[PDB]
RNA sequence: UAUUAUAUUUAUUCAUAUAAUUAAUAGGAUAAUAUUUGUAGUUUUUGAUACCAUGAUAAGGAUUAUAAAUUGAAAGUGUUAAUAUCAUAAUCAAAAUUUAUUAUUUAUAUUAAAUAUGUAUGUGUAGAUAAAAUAAGAAAUUA
């Protein structure tokens, strides 16, 4: 336990500095809110790769059966509707009801930032190459 | 504590990197309190229902001469932008004014307007060692 | 409002450097590190990573099986018996002065990372292709074993006189 | 397999140190002999270690047994070789378990940890949605999505 | 008895009914309270002397039909549904002309386009 | 007597996947719900993270509201029927009494006197039986009447 | 299932009987109650840790509710509430104070009552004397600081304060 | 909308895209124009308000 | 536009897990037979006691409203739009005792000391 | 020399304080009578303060061992009692990182009530460091 030394004085023309510093940081994260939410909007808009994972059952089966036969001709519009997010399509196969328990129990999906990627992407790379001057949180393409 | 920034420098000990229970630290600094989200503008560092009124602070309550700023609570207004009149805050070092009015800022807390850690640094508010120190870290030039 | 042409005061400042490495204190570089595995030698690769024989599979196994057995297909089933004819044998008992090294004392203080780098670099260096305190080769007599396909039940038919 | 992240390696001998805790819990020594009965094979290496390692818990709290001193040291060496057999029996047994629990996963149409051999389907490490975007070990790009080592129909 | 038992829930137990006042400051006023709740509670409970239609209800678990009803479920329309069958299967011996896989869709389900 | 885990793992030094142990907010805990506990990545302290989630009661709590969902889900999957509230004259002779409410008596025996002891709050009554009195209007019984085994018969069981 | 809750008039049955959501009607009533209309159905969640016998934590009650957003914010939380009036808190702001005896009686009455006269502060005292002390050798390390100083620098008409050497 | 729940329903109607301004090459914002000069609004205040 | 955005404007009294609007024929296979599938299906519902079915039981709720009852399937919990509890927790009367760790007591009274 | 074992396991990106006046007593219904309802005499002192101004409790394993038995110590870590003779600096919210002395959530599902953290994917990868023989499971190189 010593005395606190005293801080020295803060600085002149600092005020200054730091109202403006400010206020163009505000003027700056207007247009920094204005991209992100555009971003974040295409994103909602845009398709997305398919949310399960086909490395287990039952998805593993081929396109011609099974669960794929189910989304064809029952779910495909819905599905399409909701341009395969991860979070309605799930919803969407527990409503279908045809499946019913295993969405949660014997299917698996893939994780979050993986069933994020837009429809196309063929590289993994991908999940790195979306912009980072957006806000999104990893909502964004 | 080791340096004094108020009268409290010589009241308080720091104890060292000490753990609080849960949300509550002694002193409510939001570092946190401007952190962009798009998606989740309107519900973050907010109030939690948009049915709320606004807070105290954005009324005249009593008789008043006037103030000198006003709280950081307070909810930025259509009128805040229109009017024209001096909307003040105290932030660090004396206080940070909404000079150049937008409607981007409607709605929210000018908790959320104002950067309360600067990427901006004073070296003239920093001791030698300080200033040492802050070079370490890559923060100022040297 | 109005996004100005020039910024004054906000790319003036110093940029925070990016890092140069990874890990503890972002000081660690990037290069083959004693985690890695080599595919090149057995079956398994080493150092093996983590296993985890869960009760679902054994009834995926029994499944499999079953279904193996009644489509008579006695293949795998042999690859199986192989495999384990191969590496199952009892292993010798060593000679004197025969034990692995431990870590010299004297080098480093006790809570020293060196230790345990030894020890994997050690076992990383004696692959179980390496182990020769177990006898396999095609040289190996296993009196505990049947030799080929010909002695396994599935065969009875020419077992018979 | 429900586990599938990158993972790390621990050497043979401190994983057989766990003793009862882990490599001798009784629990899972049951369903790897499981595995070997269902598969049709004796399952001779755990019931060595299975020996060995009861007998290790029956006497874990005694002291050992007093040693005079010897110029010779017949006796250090002795209980020495005795022990890297023990060791050695463990070995084989680790090294079995691995093995056959990823060969009947090639069976299974599992797909292993991240960074896992499975001698028929997946030579190099089997890698698919790790944290990090290349093979960790070749240094390879990886696809999306994951890579799959086995035909469709199930 | 039983009016005054589902009114006064957890306030009864072994059968002795038991009010805890503690509205007002004052033991006084609440043995006013309480007493006024117990007799406003009686007063309701009575009403069972009214008539049938104040006798509180009992609940009984029903059990869902059984396996044996269930089983019906299977026969229930019997001859429509073969003879609309035959129907079917003409149907869909026709469409299996025309495609590889014929669909419910295309046969006796419903399905609104727009 | 169920063998599941009921409580979430202490915070410590950070957990890595290896033989006998696994990460702590690992997608293989409280079935996969551990996605709404988890920070991803080599986490920044001093800039990032969201407490709530490093917070042991709080974590703990989140935990046992999971836990409560199970068994709730599994106490009404358990349920084959439904609660119908049934006028008192109508109503077979063993509930003709009073009934205690729950949690309000000692749990109570439906028929001490005709050997049936268990308790009433959880007999189950056949639909079928109470047709005539659930429904009145319908003239023909709606479902045909249970079909019961004579178990004085001569069959496969009686080595006859 | 999602289903309408439904209700069945007691004069349209083929008996009369009372029905168990009149009654609570009446209970609710009798002791008033507030009938919280958006309450979800599907939400009937016991405490499992206090509740079940199981767990070593059994107190019978459910302790708290499981509900993750519940807040002290909301109107249901405040209309269920213990108010702050005559608990602890109450108890905290009496009794804890700076000289516990200033909680039993006025200082000066005690003092006047016991003793002859208020008595200063044991602190006080201290300072006194030591003034008293060290006034006796050195003179002149001091300053004259009061409350009011008219009465220093206009002293009354009398008043020539003894020289000093 | 928030990610939570109805995300999928956002619709690009819903972006003020008149108030700033794009790049074309990446289509991204590059600047906002000026939002109070030029604004009009009936409402000030909700319509039943009259002070 | 209120309605349009679901998550967005939430009063103080709202409840989770929100409850669905509801539909037509759903309430047992037979009646969505009738509608949906088979449509000269001649059983339009399966028979409905004279009396009162309480479907959420214990749980008394107001009759006419639309309601839905505990999950049974688990993906049903897991996939509906139930929160995570995130701040400090709160209850109506262990908040004058401030937190476990500090245990305000008024008097010294046995726990187990039972009110006359 | 007898009264018996350190060479095992697991760890290491660690940050948080602000908007000046400390000096005294005073009782009420169901009481045998008090307007004491409404009790009114400025002004001679000086230390715990932002400041020199003694005392006192921490942390820190190294040889009194097994039986009916504790693996935490006195040698002193801000706030405490005789040295005074620059100054009102104290939280009742919503606040400004440089400080040796700190175990964070690492890939199926991810912001609802007090407002609550945007950042660092990089072959589990330098140097150097941390912890443990106690309802757990470790066994042989004293002064
Ligand atoms: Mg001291
Ligand atoms: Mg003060």
């Amino acid at each position: 336990w010593a005395k606190p030394k005293k801080r020295p004085k803060v600085g002149q023309g600092f005020h200054e500095k730091a109202q403006k510093w400010r206020e163009e940081y505000l003027l700056d994260r207007h247009r920094a809110l204005a991209d992100s939410l555009r971003a974040y909007v295409e994103f909602s808009t845009s398709k997305r790769v398919e949310p399960w994972d086909a490395r287990f059952k039952p998805f593993d089966r081929i396109e011609k059966d099974g669960v794929y036969v189910l989304m064809r001709y029952m779910m495909e519009e819905k599905l399409q509707l909701c341009n395969y997010h991860h979070r309605p399509v799930k919803r969407l196969f527990c409503n279908i009801g045809l499946m019913g328990p295993q969405i949660t129990t014997k299917a698996r999906w893939k994780p979050y930032r993986f069933a994020t990627n837009p429809a196309g992407t063929s590289k993994a790379e991908r999940m790195y190459q979306r912009d980072k001057t957006v806000y999104t949180h990893g909502h964004n393409d | 504590l080791k340096i004094a920034k108020s009268a409290f420098g010589f009241y308080l000990a720091r104890r060292g990197q000490r753990k609080y229970p849960f949300l509550r630290r002694p002193h409510i600094k939001n570092t946190h309190s401007m952190n962009p989200s798009a998606p989740y503008f309107w519900s973050f560092m907010t109030a939690k229902s948009q049915m709320a009124f606004l807070p105290e602070e954005n009324y005249i309550t009593g008789d008043w001469t006037g103030k000198f700023f006003v709280s950081k609570r307070q909810v930025y207004t259509l009128q805040h932008a229109t009017s024209g009149a001096k909307v003040r805050v105290k932030s660090f070092p004396s206080i940070f004014e909404f000079n150049s009015p937008s409607r981007w800022n409607i709605g929210k807390e000018m908790n959320t307007l104002t950067k309360p850690r600067m990427d901006l640094i004073d070296e003239q508010m920093l001791t030698k060692k300080q200033r040492l120190d802050y070079v370490r870290a890559g923060l100022l030039p040297k | 409002t109005a996004t100005p042409e020039r910024f004054s005061v906000l790319g003036t400042t110093h940029p925070k450097p990016k890092r140069t490495g990874f890990g503890r204190n972002n000081k660690m570089r990037s290069k083959p590190s004693d985690n890695v595995a080599w595919y090149d030698k057995g079956p398994v690769e080493w150092l093996p990573r983590p296993v985890r024989l869960t009760y679902d599979h054994l009834d995926q196994l029994q499944q499999w099986t079953m279904r193996a057995t009644l489509d008579g297909r006695t293949e795998e089933f042999n690859r199986i018996r192989d495999l384990h004819r191969e590496w199952s044998q009892h292993p010798l008992m060593p000679v004197l002065g025969d034990v692995e090294p431990k870590f010299p004392l004297n080098l480093f203080k006790q809570n020293h990372r060196a230790k345990k780098r030894f020890l994997v670099r050690w076992h990383k260096a004696n692959t179980p292709a390496n182990w020769l305190w177990m006898p396999r080769g095609p040289t190996v007599v296993t009196p505990l074993h049947r030799t080929n396909p010909t002695q396994y039940p599935e065969n009875w038919k020419q077992m018979v006189q | 397999n429900t586990f599938l992240t990158s993972s790390v390696a621990t050497p043979p001998i401190s994983v057989i140190r766990t003793g009862p805790k882990w490599w001798a819990d009784p629990e899972r020594m049951v369903r790897q002999k499981l595995m070997y009965f269902t598969l049709g094979v004796d399952q001779l290496p755990l019931r060595r270690t299975a020996v060995i390692q009861r007998d290790l818990q029956r006497f874990h709290m005694c002291k050992p047994p007093p040693r005079v001193g010897d110029s010779t040291g017949y006796k250090r060496s002795r209980a020495a070789q005795l022990n890297t057999w023990y060791r050695r029996i463990q070995y084989q047994e680790y090294h079995m378990q691995h093995l056959f629990t990823r060969h009947v996963w090639g069976l299974l149409r599992v797909y292993p940890g991240n960074t896992t051999k499975i001698q028929g389907k997946a030579d190099d490490g089997y890698v698919g949605y790790d944290s990090v975007p290349f093979h960790r070990y070749n240094r390879a790009p990886l696809p999306f999505p994951a890579r799959e080592l086995y035909e469709r129909r199930k | 008895e039983r009016r005054l038992r589902i009114l006064a829930q957890h306030r009864v137990g072994m059968g002795v009914l038991k009010l805890d006042a503690d509205k007002y400051e004052d033991q006084a006023d609440n043995v006013t309270f309480g007493t006024t709740k117990l007799s406003e509670l009686l007063a309701d409970a009575r009403k069972a002397q009214l008539g049938e239609e104040y006798w509180p209800s009992v609940e009984l678990k029903v059990r869902k039909p059984s396996g044996q009803s269930k089983a019906h479920y299977s026969l229930i329309d019997n001859e429509r549904i073969e003879k609309r069958s035959r129907e079917l299967y003409e149907k869909y011996r026709d469409a299996k002309k025309r495609s590889l896989f014929v669909t419910p869709m295309e046969t006796w389900l419903e399905v609104k386009g727009m | 007597v169920s063998t599941g885990e009921f409580d979430h793992p202490p915070f410590q030094f950070r957990q890595r996947h290896t033989f006998n142990t696994t990460p702590l907010h690992d997608a293989n805990r409280f079935g996969g719900r551990t996605a709404y506990l988890r920070e991803i990545g080599p986490v920044n302290i001093k800039k990032q993270g969201r407490r709530f989630k490093k917070d042991p009661r709080t974590v703990q709590f989140n935990v046992d509201v999971w836990c409560a969902q199970q068994t709730l889900r599994k106490r009404w999957k358990q349920r084959d029927w439904e609660v119908i509230e049934i006028p008192f004259r109508l109503v077979p002779r063993e509930q003709q009494r009073v009934i205690p409410e729950l949690y309000t008596d000692i749990p109570q025996m439906t028929d001490p006197a005709r050997n049936d002891f268990s308790n009433i709050r959880n007999k189950v009554y056949d639909r079928e039986e109470l047709q005539g009195v659930l429904f009145p209007a319908a003239g023909a019984m709606l479902y045909p009447p249970l079909q019961r085994v004579d178990k004085q018969a001569m069959t496969l069981d009686k080595y006859l | 299932g999602v289903h309408r809750v439904g209700y069945t008039h007691p004069s349209t049955l083929p008996v009369p009987c009372a029905q168990r959501w009149d009654l609570r009607l009446a209970r609710a009533r009798i002791f008033q109650e507030y009938i919280e209309e958006k309450a979800p159905g599907a939400w009937q969640l016991e405490d499992e840790r206090s509740m079940s016998p199981e767990f070593k934590t059994f107190t019978g009650y459910p302790m708290r509710d499981m509900r993750p957003g519940y807040g002290q914010n909301l109107p249901d939380y405040i209309m269920k509430k213990r108010l702050p009036n005559n608990t602890h808190y109450e108890l905290f702001a009496r009794r804890d104070i700076p000289n516990e005896d200033n909680a039993m009686y006025g200082k000066y009455l005690y003092d006047m009552t016991v003793h002859g006269t208020s008595l200063p502060s044991t602190y006080r005292m201290h300072k006194d004397i030591n003034k008293a002390q060290r006034n006796d050798r050195k003179l002149s390390g001091n300053r004259f600081k009061v409350l009011c100083s008219s009465g220093a620098k206009n002293p009354p008409s009398g008043w020539e304060p003894i020289p000093d050497a | 909308n928030r990610p939570e729940v109805a995300m999928h329903r956002n619709t690009v109607g819903l972006l003020p895209a008149h108030m700033w301004e794009t790049d074309k090459k990446t289509g991204k914002v590059k600047s906002v124009k000026d939002s109070v000069r030029d604004y009009q609004t009936k409402t000030p205040y909700p319509k039943w308000v009259q002070l | 536009n209120a309605e349009r955005f679901p998550h967005e404007y939430h009063t103080p009294t709202s409840r989770f897990p929100p409850t669905p609007s509801e539909t037509p024929a759903t309430q047992d296979w037979m009646a969505y037979t009738a509608k949906y599938l088979d449509k000269q299906f001649t059983i339009s519902a399966e028979p409905a006691p004279v009396y009162n079915v309480n479907k959420l039981w214990p749980m008394q709720q107001i009759p006419g409203k639309v309601d839905q009852t505990p999950f049974e399937e688990d993906q049903t919990w897991l996939l509906h739009s139930i929160p995570v509890q995130q701040l400090e927790m709160h209850h109506h009367e262990k908040d004058l005792q401030d937190l476990p760790f500090i245990n305000h007591e008024q008097f010294p009274r046995s726990l187990e000391w039972n009110a006359p």
